[PDB]
């Protein structure tokens, strides 16, 4: 039966994992997701993958999810596997909650599902998960925070990023464009910018668009998922603006 | 690769084992020589630079009071190896109350050696998955006097009055089959050892550069050769010619 | 039982009786209650005969690999905390052990009392044993840092004599063992406490001396 | 490429295993061994492997029990595991029972522990081979081989270069029933000295002979003795 | 075999980042008899094909629309095998919510245990992923739902959706008269007609099997005789 | 038996124990030092209790807390290490129970000074004020009547002395060795005091 | 579960899976650790997206325990899994000895890890080197190496990952024992920067004493990095 | 018996119309007769429709709030609603009974609203548990802990049906104050929470300290 095992967590001849090269080549394969960071909070936003006029458009976000209160995060790449470690990562921020009384530190949230993605392309003979996540979120300790992970079990802080198809564009807006003290709005119209260039376009269109934001407001930390009507009010103030 | 670790190869061999035997050819040379009165062990240090740490280095290990023992190969197996016979010959010392004969510990480290085979779930389980691709020199003191023993990938252990292991290994080995005595005194078979080391070591014999043990009959305890040892030793060597 | 072991200036002075009982019968009067757990570390057994015999064994087994593994010597500190280790584990299934672990190491010399219940507390003198609370008694009251090695040994013989002549668990043979720097020596073997009577509380040994 | 020797738990077009023929193949290149027995003794011989000039002899025969030893070709430590489970079950039958086992029951027991490692493809056959010389009852002699099966024989030999060695026991068969235990050991000395290359001879240092028998509990004959022997068939091989 | 060295995955990335094997599923699936579901102002339906082979087969003993619990219902195309299981897998998942909670199973819950019981297949050693893809249709406190689970685990929200057979020109026939405000009796005649304009030939009471949940009701499986009324006009 | 005392302030919170080692009828020390157990990052543990059971639990806890702090590069909580202490003790109380009491007090910029008083049954709760053992009966009474906001540390270390001279006078075991743990303005100062 | 022997014996007699993984070493950022009479200097390689990434984030020089710290090439995530079993058993260590870990035994640990992952079924070997910068029983400072294959050594200054040849050989050449403070520092800048893009923001270095481990500043290593630009342009 | 007497302690539920409220005694108990506390509350909010109410011994008070928190936050962040009050009845039903042999020492209430979507209705809604999970289902009042068989008196002689939000804190307060005098182990302070669709009342009451 060896002669059908595929050897996922074996090092290739130049110190490289083959699996991972793949699941990153297919979480370059997915739609544009990007995130950044103001001073009122942190944005994601994301672009729908088109399948049918006949999907579900209502309260229907498949790529920008809740983890905790204070903890969201971005997906790019395999929406299944995506879902698992959703799950995961929503059990640990509870595990924490439970053992410590208090909210989980999202830079530890990070590391357990990194560490998670790491497990399964060290041990076992399992493929690597396919996805890329965007999480960010608020905590007293370091403020707002944006983070990257990637198949290997890697992860990054970032100010502004983005993951998925035609990164290079969006980033080398955010690049341009991004500052270091931004308001929620100029966070928003930037995030709408970065996504209509890279889909190939001026004027982005709001039913492939979902937007989603973070804020620590009055003590309270709260999580805005802009509806299709604010996207559209958003879009035209960015018409305006551009 | 294609086959797998436990295979026999047509002629009767496994090929796991053969290919560990083709990795003990590798590393500093290290000889033993057991005469009557005691048994020494000398190996050649290959320091990589000067920003090495010499006292970190170091291929003369000791498993017991009574015993020492030097090591070619993969040095982390090697001290994998060395560490567990370190255990069992301090447990044998516990139930027993006794120093632990060399032979025994022979037989422990070769059978930790090939417990890859998976031949039988006795005891522990199988964990090491594949040969350790490392060749020692045990020698020490028990109650049958000094005794020196090679072990190696394939399990098979052998008693030796003298040898040698490393890449000069078999120079090493026809000057010690030519010159080695079985009456010979210590001082003599230091001689011998530093000899030997310096004829087939690449560089020039000097008290940095070679590391000694011996675990005499008189007391049956493993002594390091501080660097007054090896001068001694040195000084009282043949030419060179 | 009997042991006692305290630091004065030229190191620790360990002291124990030889007795040995079952229920209240002498099972034997030449047991040996100070056992030497490496070249540095001498440990003293009171309570169960066999509990203290191996656990005593057993850490000085795994002294010997932990020296052997990292080239160095094991201090005090970390072979009272195996042991406390070791015997917490065994919580609640009945061993009983008073152990005092004395030695030298880099740290200086030191001295703790490990008991089967985990307890392990760090201190300058200890007793343990039924006759404790005599050779407590006796050491307080002529216990000081600078004595000499002639006054530490004769003053640990004295307590330990007292010590068996008020309690009945506790008699045979004193020793005295000194630690210092480059090890341990043995002071007194072993003297018979039957001696030590008509040497200290009635030399005249004319009448039955009364209490 | 044979494309069916690659596994141990493949048969090919033919029928055969040939992980366990490979480890068959491993007992022919160890050093030969030799055992015969008459109405009342068993004696086993066999050459000790000598790696060069400054090492010891290796160990050719082994005692498992009071009255029952072994001798082995093949992989040195596959032996010493098999070694190890006879010792155990003997003693433990001893620890249970209070008497002398079975050796019928040790020999099937070993066989199933050969048996039981060619079924999985996570084993290999033990690669090496096993006989047997005890005396329970009767002098007796076994074989066991990586595939799991085992034989008993009247007199036995393998090893390289064994066909020599088992032309002079199958020639002389005949004698060994009636023969003395000096006969008999005069006799499988020489069968072992059959199997000998041009160059060598048979020393003290590498030649291993023990006996077992009716009263004459397994021991290996002493230097001396053995001396004496090894003279006395130099003597009578001259004629 | 399920554990120890031959538990690895079968279901590997290729250069180009593809898990070829639920591709093959979904070609698996592509070839398998049409189903569809649509959700109505007041109730969703889900309707199949239902082809008999031969006279002799009875049409009772297969029904390709089972009931998970009292509103929810369930439509597979693709392997019957997979289905089976996977439908008990649903109704032990939801009777243990049910013990939990007390109350009926939410179907967005459901739908996303059962998403990611098919995405352990796609990753678990030694094993394929199932051959199918499942609509399931039910109604809650929070309103109607029509869901569908691919063999990757991936679940899509629909307000009305075709798969198997041909379901790219079924899409379109149904998307060209499909509104969010029909009526149950106008949903279950479009599914009749995508149906027929699917199957080649003519339909009947025995060729198609159909499930409703309106007016906030339990589950139900239309028996031959409604459907030859709704096959009447 | 062990006296644990506590008391926070706006400004400060002071612990305080007997330092009595006691092995039967006699004092193994005077002096004990397997009472506090100082956790990096202005928090302090203190346990009473039978020395075996506090040794295990507070080095337990402490090396669990410094792992936390090495792992995530940062200081736990004052409010994160005491519930993690109590659902630690929690959980062995019904496998292998430790019988000890607990005085959590600690500092950080979120909470400020905060003490909580934990029982050997793992009940828990944030105090002003509290006390564990036999001399808890007679130390409480003096905590309430003579404690007040705003009270300066000075005046916290005076009500101590209270507790301690009515420790020695009136409670069967005279207490007189007693060891502080005072935290305020950003440091931890030790104390010892013999009445 | 997975049990199959990924590193195993090629005919050369070699473990290819742990030369891969040595290749992957080789494939990390530089960092170097240089010793002293009581201090180790511990420098790295930073890569950082200048204005997106965050710089604080990424962590190549961690604090293990109380007294030891940790440099690191090749696979990030590997080093992460390695550092907190390495935190894990630094305090188990203190918790069955009641003294913190000495640095030679957590050096020896890690190796003995990485062998490990050698020499399993199912596990491939981390594709990390580490120096670790601590201090013995004795208090001497002492800096180890350990490499994939699980061997180890100590070192008066190593360099470990991309081009460490260079460093290395610089290193022999330049190093000197007992430097102050200030000279090691200026030191293992030096060393980083024979193979790294002069620049404040590529290298991140830290600084072991008794007490703690303290990250030089950003306007410390600018000055430096002047320094150094000035002495490369005078001897040009 | 005797374990629920070592902290003391209880927990009151009542409906109005529109509203419902729900009371503690505040006091932590040590050895059944020494008060260590006057702030520990018995009663928590799971979410803005639920509360729970927790008497009995203070570490199974606290572990099983932890249990009840974890499932409830995982239940809401996985449906994106929050989680309906009888949903969450008859989930602690569940983790009671799950520990039917070795039990948590607790006398729970819940007390909330059951919303009716149609515009929304809000229903109050009130249920009172033993330590095995066994429930009770009522639209008056609910009572556990200690101070059980005055809060049942008080109750029985004074709830009123139907009574506006004022009405109701001055009924649940004076019941709740009444029954504490009798008890020698409960009291020291009580906290009332009265809810309405639109807002949280928090109350503490002048209460008897001895
Ligand atoms: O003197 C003693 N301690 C001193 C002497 C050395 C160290 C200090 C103790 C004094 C009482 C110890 C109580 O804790 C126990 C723990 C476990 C078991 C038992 C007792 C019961 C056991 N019993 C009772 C009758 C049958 C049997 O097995 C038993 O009392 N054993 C004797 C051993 C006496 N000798 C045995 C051989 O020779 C050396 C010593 C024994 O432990 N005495
Ligand atoms: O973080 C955890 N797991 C990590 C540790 C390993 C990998 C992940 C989970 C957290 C899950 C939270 C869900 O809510 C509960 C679910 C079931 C039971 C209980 C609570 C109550 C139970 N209680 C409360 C006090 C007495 C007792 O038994 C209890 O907390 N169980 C602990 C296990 C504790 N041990 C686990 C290993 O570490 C040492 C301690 C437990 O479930 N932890």
């Amino acid at each position: 039966a060896r002669r059908y095992d595929s050897r996922t967590t074996t090092f290739s001849p130049e110190g490289r994992l083959y699996q991972v090269e793949y699941a990153l080549e297919a979480i370059n394969n997915a739609s544009i997701t990007i995130g950044l960071i103001t001073k009122d909070g942190v944005i994601l936003g994301a672009d729908k993958v088109f399948i049918s006029k006949l999907i579900d458009k209502a309260n229907n976000y498949e790529k920008i999810y809740k983890i905790d209160k204070h903890i969201f995060c971005g997906v790019a790449g395999l929406n299944a596997d995506a879902n698992i470690l959703i799950n995961q990562s929503r059990l640990y921020a509870q595990r924490y909650l439970y053992n410590y009384n208090e909210v989980q530190p999202v830079s530890q949230l990070v590391v357990q599902i990194c560490d998670i993605k790491q497990s399964y392309t060290q041990y076992g003979g399992l493929r690597p998960y396919g996805v890329s996540f965007l999480i960010g979120g608020y905590d007293t300790k370091d403020g707002y925070q944006l983070y990257h992970t990637d198949p290997s079990g890697n992860y990054s802080g970032w100010f502004a990023t983005a993951i998925g198809t035609n990164n290079l564009t969006a980033s080398s807006v955010l690049k341009q464009e991004w500052k270091n003290d931004m308001t929620l709005e100029e966070g928003l119209l930037l995030a709408l910018k970065t996504l209509a260039k890279s889909t190939d376009t001026e004027i982005p269109k709001s039913e492939k668009i979902e937007l989603a934001y973070l804020t620590n407001k009055d003590g309270e930390v709260y999580q805005k998922y802009l509806t299709e009507k604010e996207i559209e009010e958003l879009i035209k103030l960015y018409t305006q603006k551009y | 690769y294609d086959r797998g670790v436990n295979t026999f190869s047509p002629e009767g061999r496994l090929f796991q084992v053969e290919y560990a035997l083709g990795a003990i050819k590798l590393g500093s040379t290290a000889v033993g020589i057991c005469v009557n009165d005691g048994v020494i062990l000398a190996s050649e240090r290959r320091i990589s630079s000067t920003l090495i740490e010499k006292d970190s280095v170091e291929k003369l290990l000791s498993i017991d009071d009574h015993i020492g023992c030097a090591m070619s190969g993969l040095m982390a197996d090697a001290r994998t190896l060395i560490d567990y016979a370190r255990v069992e010959c301090n447990h044998y010392k516990f139930i027993y109350n006794e120093n632990i004969n060399i032979k025994s510990c022979v037989e422990l480290i070769s059978e930790l050696a090939l417990d890859f085979s998976n031949l039988s779930d006795s005891k522990r389980k199988k964990i090491m998955s594949r040969p350790f691709g490392v060749a020692l020199l045990i020698g020490g003191v028990d109650k049958n006097g000094p005794c020196l023993w090679y072990t190696e990938p394939s399990g098979t252990n052998t008693r030796f009055s003298a040898a040698s292991i490393g890449s000069a290994q078999e120079g090493a080995e026809l000057l010690l089959q030519e010159n080695y005595k079985k009456d010979m005194t210590f001082e003599q078979a230091e001689i011998l050892a530093l000899t030997v080391l310096r004829q087939v070591m690449e560089d020039k014999l000097s008290t940095s550069n070679v590391e000694i043990c011996a675990i005499k009959k008189s007391d049956q305890t493993f002594y390091k050769y501080n660097t007054d040892d090896i001068s001694r030793i040195i000084d009282v060597l043949p030419s060179p010619v | 039982t009997t042991t006692l072991a305290f630091k004065f200036k030229d190191g620790i002075i360990v002291a124990v009786d030889s007795r040995a009982s079952m229920g209240s019968f002498i099972s034997s009067q030449n047991v040996e209650k100070i056992i030497e757990i490496n070249k540095n570390i001498l440990g003293t057994m009171a309570g169960g005969a066999a509990d203290c015999l191996y656990w005593e064994k057993y850490l000085g087994k795994i002294i010997k690999i932990y020296e052997l593994r990292n080239n160095e010597k094991i201090s005090v500190r970390a072979a009272s905390t195996i042991l406390s280790n070791i015997l917490y584990q065994y919580k609640g299934y009945g061993l009983c052990c008073g152990i005092i672990l004395s030695g030298y190491d880099h740290t200086g010399f030191n001295m703790f009392y490990v008991d089967d219940s985990g307890k392990k507390v760090e201190g300058n003198l200890f007793s343990c044993g039924s006759g404790s609370t005599y050779a407590y008694s006796i050491l307080d009251s002529a216990y000081d840092y600078n004595l000499n090695l002639d006054q530490a040994v004769e003053l640990a013989r004295n307590a330990i004599y007292h010590a068996t002549f008020r309690d009945g668990g506790s008699g045979g043979k004193v020793r005295v063992f000194h630690i210092h720097k480059n090890g341990y020596d043995k002071i007194i073997e072993g003297e018979d406490v039957f001696d030590l009577h008509y040497h200290y509380t009635n030399p005249e040994q004319k009448d039955q001396y009364v209490m | 490429r044979n494309l069916y020797d690659t596994d141990n738990i493949i048969y090919s077009p033919e029928g055969r295993l040939y992980q366990v023929e490979y480890a068959s193949e491993a007992i022919k290149q160890g050093t030969c061994a030799v055992a015969i027995k008459s109405k009342d003794y068993v004696v086993v011989s066999g050459l000790k492997k000598c790696i060069s000039k400054l090492s010891f002899p290796q160990e050719k025969i082994f005692k498992i029990d009071d009255y029952i030893g072994i001798s082995m070709s093949g992989i040195t430590s596959d032996a010493k595991v098999l070694t190890k489970f006879m010792q155990n079950e003997c003693l433990s039958h001893k620890f249970l029972y209070n008497e002398n086992i079975n050796i019928e029951s040790l020999v099937r027991s070993v066989a199933d522990k050969y048996q039981k490692n060619t079924q999985k493809s996570s084993k290999r056959a033990f690669g090496v081979g096993l006989m047997i010389a005890a005396y329970h009852n009767e002098p007796c002699i076994f074989e066991t081989r990586p595939n799991g099966s085992y034989f008993e024989y009247d007199a036995l030999s393998f090893g390289a270069r064994s066909h020599a060695s088992k032309t002079y026991l199958e020639k002389n068969l005949h004698l060994f029933e009636e023969c003395s235990l000096e006969e008999l050991i005069l006799h499988c000395l020489k069968a072992l000295k059959c199997s000998l290359s041009s160059e060598s001879e048979l020393t003290i240092s590498n030649t291993a002979l023990a006996v077992v028998g009716k009263n004459h509990p397994w021991q290996e004959i002493s230097s001396l003795q053995l001396e004496e022997y090894l003279s006395k068939v130099k003597m009578d091989a001259e004629q | 075999m399920a554990d120890g060295e031959y538990s690895f995955s079968l279901t590997t990335f290729s250069p180009t980042g593809k898990l070829v094997q639920i591709e093959y599923a979904l070609n698996r699936v592509s070839s398998s008899s049409p189903a569809l579901g649509i959700r109505a102002k007041n109730g969703v339906i889900i309707a199949t094909e239902k082809k008999s082979p031969n006279e002799l087969i009875e049409e009772n003993s297969i029904f390709k629309i089972q009931q998970i619990s009292e509103h929810i219902g369930i439509v597979y195309a693709g392997m019957p095998g997979d289905f089976r299981v996977l439908l008990k897998r649903a109704r032990k998942e939801a009777i243990r919510y049910s013990l939990q909670y007390g109350s009926e199973i939410l179907v967005k819950e459901l739908v996303k245990i059962i998403a990611s019981i098919v995405q352990e297949f796609t990753q678990t050693g030694g094993v394929r992923p199932f051959g199918l893809s499942l609509l399931i249709c039910g109604v809650d406190v929070y309103g109607y739902h029509l869901y569908q689970i691919d063999p990757s685990g991936c679940y899509f929200n629909w307000m009305a959706t075709c798969v198997g057979k041909d379901y790219q020109n079924n899409m379109s026939f149904l998307e060209k008269r499909y509104n969010k405000d029909i009526e149950i009796e106008d949903a279950i005649h479009t599914a009749i007609l995508t149906l027929k304009e699917s199957y080649e030939g003519v339909l009947n009471e025995k060729n198609i099997e159909i499930g409703v949940a309106y007016d906030n009701k339990p589950f139900k499986i239309l028996t031959q005789n409604e459907i030859k009324d709704y096959l009447i006009e | 038996m062990d006296t644990l005392i506590g008391l926070r302030g706006n400004n400060f919170v002071v612990l305080a124990a007997d330092t009595y080692s006691i092995n039967s009828i006699i004092k193994l020390k005077n002096d004990d030092n397997t009472k506090f157990y100082d956790i990096h990052g202005n928090k302090c543990l203190l346990l009473g209790g039978s020395i075996g059971d506090r040794l295990q639990f507070g080095e337990f806890i402490r090396k669990n807390v410094h792992l936390y702090q090495y792992q995530n590069n940062t200081d736990m909580f004052v409010k994160s290490f005491a519930f993690f202490t109590r659902k630690n003790l929690a959980y062995y109380l019904r496998r292998n129970p430790f019988e000890v009491n607990c005085l959590i007090a600690g500092y950080d910029k979120k909470d400020g000074y905060q003490l909580y008083w934990c029982d050997y049954l793992s009940n828990m709760d944030s105090v002003n004020k509290g006390a564990h053992g036999y001399g808890a009966y007679l130390v409480s009474a003096i905590l309430d009547k003579y404690y007040h906001e705003n009270l300066t540390v000075d005046e916290a270390l005076d009500i101590f002395k209270l507790c301690f001279e009515e420790l020695k006078k009136r409670f069967l075991l005279t207490q007189i060795n007693y060891e502080l743990r005072i935290m305020y303005d950003n440091k931890v100062e030790t104390q010892y005091v013999t009445v | 579960s997975y049990d199959r022997a990924i590193t195993v014996f090629s005919p050369d007699g070699h473990l290819l899976q742990v030369e891969h993984a040595l290749e992957a070493v080789k494939k990390g950022g530089c960092a170097v650790a240089i010793k002293s009479s009581n201090f180790a200097v511990l420098a790295v390689e930073k890569k950082n997206i200048p204005k997106l990434q965050n710089p604080k984030t990424t962590e190549k020089l961690i604090k293990l325990d109380e007294h030891n710290c940790l440099a690191f090439a090749g696979l990030n995530a590997d080093a992460r899994v390695l550092v907190n079993k390495t935190r894990l058993e630094c305090q188990r260590y203190y918790l069955n000895m009641d003294e913190p870990a000495p640095v030679d035994y957590i050096a020896k640990y890690v190796a003995k890890v990485q062998q490990k992952f050698t020499h399993r079924g199912g596990v491939r070997p981390f594709g990390i080197a580490t120096l670790i910068a601590g201090f013995k029983n004795n208090k001497e400072i002492c800096i180890y190496q350990t490499e994939p294959s699980g061997i180890y050594a100590a070192w008066k200054a190593q360099a470990i990952g991309k081009n460490a040849k260079i460093v290395q050989e610089f290193l022999e050449k330049n190093y000197q024992e007992n430097m102050e403070q200030k000279d090691c520092i200026f030191l293992a800048l030096k060393a980083i920067f024979e193979v790294v893009e002069l620049s404040s923001k590529n290298v991140e270095v830290a600084l072991l004493t008794e007490k703690d481990l303290t990250f030089i500043e950003e306007q410390e290593i600018n000055s430096m990095v002047e320094l150094i630009d000035q002495e490369r342009t005078k001897n040009n | 018996g005797s374990i629920y007497n070592y902290n003391g302690g209880c927990v009151l539920g009542m409906s109005g119309s529109n509203c419902v409220a729900i009371a503690c005694d505040l006091r932590l108990g040590a050895n059944t007769f020494t008060t260590v506390s006057t702030k520990f509350s018995k009663i928590f909010k799971m979410n803005n429709n639920v509360y729970v109410g927790l008497s009995g011994l203070a570490t199974d008070i606290q572990t099983l709030y932890e249990i009840l928190r974890y499932r409830v936050n995982l239940y809401e962040v996985r449906q994106d609603a929050e989680m309906d009050v009888e949903c969450f009845a008859n989930m602690l039903s569940s983790i009671l009974y799950s520990n039917r042999f070795s039990p948590y020492f607790v006398n729970p209430i819940v007390v909330g609203f059951k919303l009716k979507h149609y515009k929304v209705n809000y229903e109050p809604y009130l249920t009172a548990y033993d330590l095995i999970g066994a429930k009770c289902e009522t639209r008056d009042f609910v009572v556990n802990g200690v101070t059980s068989e005055q809060l049942f008196g008080m109750c029985e002689s004074l709830y009123v049906k139907d009574q506006d939000e004022n009405g109701l804190f001055e009924t649940i307060s004076q019941c709740l104050l009444s029954a504490l005098d009798r008890d020698c182990i409960s009291g020291w302070g009580a906290e009332v929470l009265v809810l309405t669709p639109e807002k949280i009342i928090k109350k503490k009451l002048k209460a008897r300290m001895d």
